């Protein structure tokens, strides 16, 4: 019914601008305005303002009057947050939210911004296959290591997303100035290596797409 | 919910959110349409007309309507509220006197306004009865689904709030509501506009010589005379009126029937009304020779009826007619 | 210019009744504050529970009810469930803006413990072609969500080279984490026995590779 | 009856704000100094005589003007009518609307009938007439554009839609008292209030 799906997470060096979209589904856009909330890493939840999706007038919280600008692609049921002249302390997650029932009833997924200086490094995608010997159980765990990229984000799927059950994707972590991510997938021992299992990785900032099929070590 | 300066706010001139402007005792049905500067109705967000949002602080308080009181010479009867605006059935009164009860405090507002309620009809009652004829009165609606007029409602100007101007242990310290736009400087030379988060004040020290302002134009207001202009612009915010004056047929007046008595080309009429009744006639000759007199005291009257006829109007009771040959 | 305050953390057991409160620094909370309650489950997952003090969002179990108790807004979970373990935030309206509380972390007894599923992978060969080798140790489906990961190259506790992520909550409400041990193509070829040891709710699991 | 729908006055805190004669009907506006306007925090303008207050008020049609409104007319003679029944002869029926001008037939039924012109040209309406809802007054209304304030026709709008009008209401703003925000509008209640 109601889905507010947000854009993916960006990386931006200080000074830049970002436009975060919120695409609304399930309600009539026009009778319910949008709340923009900032949940800062430590600090907790904060109201950034509200936009009248009918007239188009924004209210900003005083903390947010200035670099922040709400707007909407009415026509497509999108509300957008734009933060100009990005300050380093704006790294946090921003949620769109529907104001209804004397409060807020639905929250989006969040779009996380990491304001940070750094060039652009494409990831190296490495297959993780089991040890050279044996590996005999009722199931089997394969993996995919996405190493050394910048900036965030990368997306990772298994078999173009048709294999989602039994998957653990591990949050990217910064190490020596670069991000590293990994994912595991577990399937029955009959599936692999009988049927092909492929790691799909995209790094938008570098226009890098890598498809890596997990092959047996021998 | 706008806040303005009530004139005799219990003690004297306070600043009540329910500051009464535009009293309209101009209809007939015992009703007055009023505007509070407070916007009761739904809450801040979305629910239940029968809740209650006035301004406390810079802030609203969107809660229950529990103990509203409009009143005049006597306590009125609410009819309906919508927006800034309430309709209430009142008796006549030299003044108008409004007020709810938040619960900790009475917190009322009162005003002068000449009120009367003539019903439509040649009877000058003081009050609508249970019976009588219906006829075309002027009156306001119960409802909200209403567009017949709209009043300009653009932004608020700033407002004072010296709760902001605290002290930074030697300097006067302004803060902000939510990142709102605080327009600031002091008599001394320091920051001269103020479009900021919480500032300090390098130069001046005294709270009593500084600009505690709130440009908080995220929500428009009614354009009360007791509003300071938002100097920037005529922002948008054309906004309807609910309580349009409509052509209701009030349940309305009727005066007791006359006692018709015959004489030679003459109507003696022993007469005995309930209230002051405007009687009048028209001797149907091209000589009209009409008569008018409000009758409240019972009176035996007379009418030299002619050959061709006369007519007779006992209040809004229908006109009679008479052959006196 | 108002401060909403909430309990920091509350612990209950499945089947109990627990009350969370929301206090305003300016005065009693009233119906014109339109108390809202929002729940945050792991993964930045937000849902609204109650609005306008006591209106339950649609599709929120009835075990959840809101009210004003004394001078504060309250959320009562009647028959708390294991699934209710999350962060609950209250929001209060103040005539022109919203102020959110700090949130209450609620813990509910349930979800029987679960041992981790550990897997250690060898450096792939395309990576050994870079003059680098990274042993990945993945640990998933463990609960409670706290582990100790220790690496041991050739019998000797490695102590530099490793990085272990922080336990992240999976969907089923169990946790996961991975640890990396980066060697050089060369360090790789030198030593011969690698092992990733994971300690969880007292049992140990060692996964060793042999080059 | 008018409605003094006051636009919200300006308050410049230190120095003058000259007013201009906006084209609103009877746009009364008068600058005022020497205030100290108590607005929710005590006063707010930090000066004490340079505190300036510009009051402005114009006249506007009431909402009742659309519906509860007197109505003037210049009345000429026109042409009189009738729903003449004739239950004729053996025809026994025709109830037809006719005229008076002495060459108009009305072939409704079967008979052709020519009426008048009547000799009794007394139009009971006078030349000038005011009209109100149902009570019609053969009143010498002063005119559009002229009506003395308080007297009938202080407000004079051509029609209800007509944004332009003539508002001689003698609307005179006075300075607000003792450093408080409000708008003294001193005005005659309407010559539509009286006249009722």
């Amino acid at each position: 019914q109601i889905q507010l799906v947000q854009s993916g997470r960006e990386v931006k060096n200080p000074g830049e601008t970002v436009k975060i979209s919120c695409k609304a589904s399930g309600y009539t856009f026009t009778e319910y305005p949008m709340l923009w909330v900032k949940q800062a890493p430590g600090k907790g939840f904060r109201w950034m303002g509200l936009i009248y999706t009918n007239t188009g007038e924004p209210t900003y919280a005083e903390e947010f009057k200035g670099r922040f600008v709400f707007s909407l692609e009415i026509s497509a049921s999108t509300a957008y947050l734009q933060i100009n002249n990005l300050t380093n302390e704006d790294t946090a997650t921003y949620f769109c939210v529907r104001d209804y029932f004397i409060s807020l009833d639905y929250w989006g997924q969040g779009t996380t911004l990491t304001v940070s200086s750094a060039k652009t490094t494409a990831p190296s995608v490495y297959p993780l296959a089991p040890v050279c010997g044996g590996t005999t159980g009722s199931s089997v765990t394969l993996g995919c290591l996405v190493k050394g990229y910048f900036p965030e984000p990368v997306t990772l799927t298994w078999n173009s997303g048709s294999l989602s059950s039994g998957v653990h994707t591990f949050p990217a972590l910064l190490q020596s100035g670069l991000y590293t991510l990994s994912s595991s997938v577990t399937v029955t021992s009959n599936t692999w290596p009988s049927q092909t299992i492929t790691c799909n990785v995209a790094h938008p900032a570098s226009s890098t797409k890598v498809d890596k099929k997990i092959e047996s070590r021998r | 919910p706008y806040i303005a300066d009530c004139p005799n706010c219990g003690h004297s001139r306070c600043d009540s959110p329910i500051a009464i402007e535009e009293v309209r005792g101009d209809a007939h049905a015992g009703v007055i349409r009023i505007q509070t500067s407070a916007m009761f109705g739904l809450k801040t967000d979305g629910v239940d007309l029968a809740y209650m949002s006035f301004m406390n602080g810079k802030t609203q308080k969107s809660i229950k309507i529990d103990n509203l009181h409009v009143r005049t010479s006597a306590p009125c009867s609410l009819v309906s509220h919508h927006g800034y605006y309430i309709l209430a059935q009142c008796p006549p009164g030299d003044t108008v006197t409004v007020g709810f009860h938040d619960g900790p405090n009475r917190h009322t507002c009162t005003v002068a306004h000449k009120v009367e309620f003539r019903p439509v009809g040649r009877e000058k009652y003081r009050h609508p009865p249970e019976h009588g004829v219906e006829l075309p009165c002027n009156r306001y609606t119960h409802k909200r689904a209403d567009q017949g007029h709209y009043v300009e409602m653009h932004q608020p100007g700033l407002v004072a709030d010296h709760s902001l101007l605290s002290i930074h242990s030697a300097k006067v310290k302004i803060t902000v509501p939510s990142g709102a736009q605080v327009k600031y400087y002091c008599k001394c030379p320091d920051v001269r506009e103020g479009i900021t988060s919480s500032d300090h004040t390098t130069t001046c020290t005294d709270v009593k010589q500084c600009r505690a302002y709130l440009i908080d134009n995220k929500k428009w207001v009614y354009n009360s005379g007791r509003l300071p202009r938002g100097e920037g612009d005529t922002f948008k915010g054309k906004l309807h009126v609910p309580f349009v004056p409509v052509k209701a047929k009030c349940i309305a007046t009727l005066a007791p029937e006359p006692l018709v008595e015959h004489k030679h080309r003459t109507l003696i009429l022993h007469l005995h009304p309930d209230h002051p009744t405007l009687l009048t006639t028209r001797s149907l000759g091209s000589d009209a020779n009409p008569t008018r007199q409000w009758i409240e005291r019972p009176t035996t009257v007379n009418f030299t009826v002619t050959g061709e006829g006369l007519e007779y109007t006992w209040g809004n009771h229908p006109p009679k007619r008479v052959w006196a040959q | 210019q108002a401060v909403v305050t909430q309990e920091s953390a509350l612990t209950t057991s499945p089947g109990e009744t627990v009350t969370l409160t929301c206090r305003s620094n300016i005065g009693a909370v009233t119906s014109s504050n339109c108390a809202n309650w929002v729940q945050e489950k792991p993964d930045h997952f937000f849902t609204g529970l109650i609005g306008d003090t006591n209106n339950r969002r649609s599709g929120v179990p009835a075990r959840f009810s809101g009210s004003l108790i004394g001078d504060k807004a309250a959320l009562t979970i009647t028959g708390a469930q294991t699934e209710d373990e999350a962060i609950y935030f209250c929001a209060l309206w103040y005539n022109n803006l919203w102020v959110f509380g700090g949130g209450t972390k609620l813990t509910v007894l349930g979800q029987p413990k679960s041992s981790p599923s550990v897997t250690l992978f060898p450096p792939s060969s395309e990576e050994l072609e870079t003059n680098k080798a990274t042993l990945v140790c993945t640990i998933t489906d463990f609960y409670p969500g706290v582990v100790t990961v220790d690496w041991k190259v050739d019998g000797t506790p490695v102590t530099q080279g490793m990085e272990t992520t922080q336990p992240s909550k999976q969907s089923n409400n169990k946790y996961m984490a991975s640890s990396y041990l980066t060697l050089t193509a060369r360090a790789w070829e030198r030593h011969s026995s690698y092992s990733c040891q994971v300690t969880h709710e007292g049992h140990t699991v060692e996964k060793s590779l042999s080059r | 009856k008018y409605k003094t729908k006051v636009p919200s006055p300006v308050v410049k805190c230190c120095g003058a704000t000259q007013c201009t004669s906006k084209p609103h009907p009877d746009y009364q506006c008068q600058v005022f100094t020497g205030v100290y306007p108590f607005m929710w925090g005590g006063a707010y303008c930090f000066c004490d005589t340079e505190n300036t207050q510009m009051s402005e008020a114009y006249v506007e049609r009431s909402e009742e003007c659309s519906i509860d409104h007197a109505k003037a007319y210049k009345v000429h003679t026109g042409t009189v009518q009738a729903m003449v029944n004739i239950t004729y002869g053996s025809v026994s029926w025709r109830s037809a609307d006719v005229y008076v001008n002495g060459e108009t037939p009305a072939k409704i039924g079967d008979a052709k009938l020519i009426i008048g012109p009547l000799s009794s040209a007394w139009s009971p309406f006078d030349n000038k007439v005011v009209v109100y809802g149902h009570e019609v007054y053969n009143y010498d209304f002063p005119e559009y554009g002229t009506g003395k304030a308080g007297s009938f026709g202080d407000l004079q709008s051509r029609t209800s839609t007509s944004n332009d009008l003539y508002a001689n209401t003698n609307l005179k703003l006075q300075r607000p008292q003792a450093g408080i925000v409000h708008t003294p509008f001193t005005q005659a209640p309407s010559g539509f209030e009286r006249w009722k």
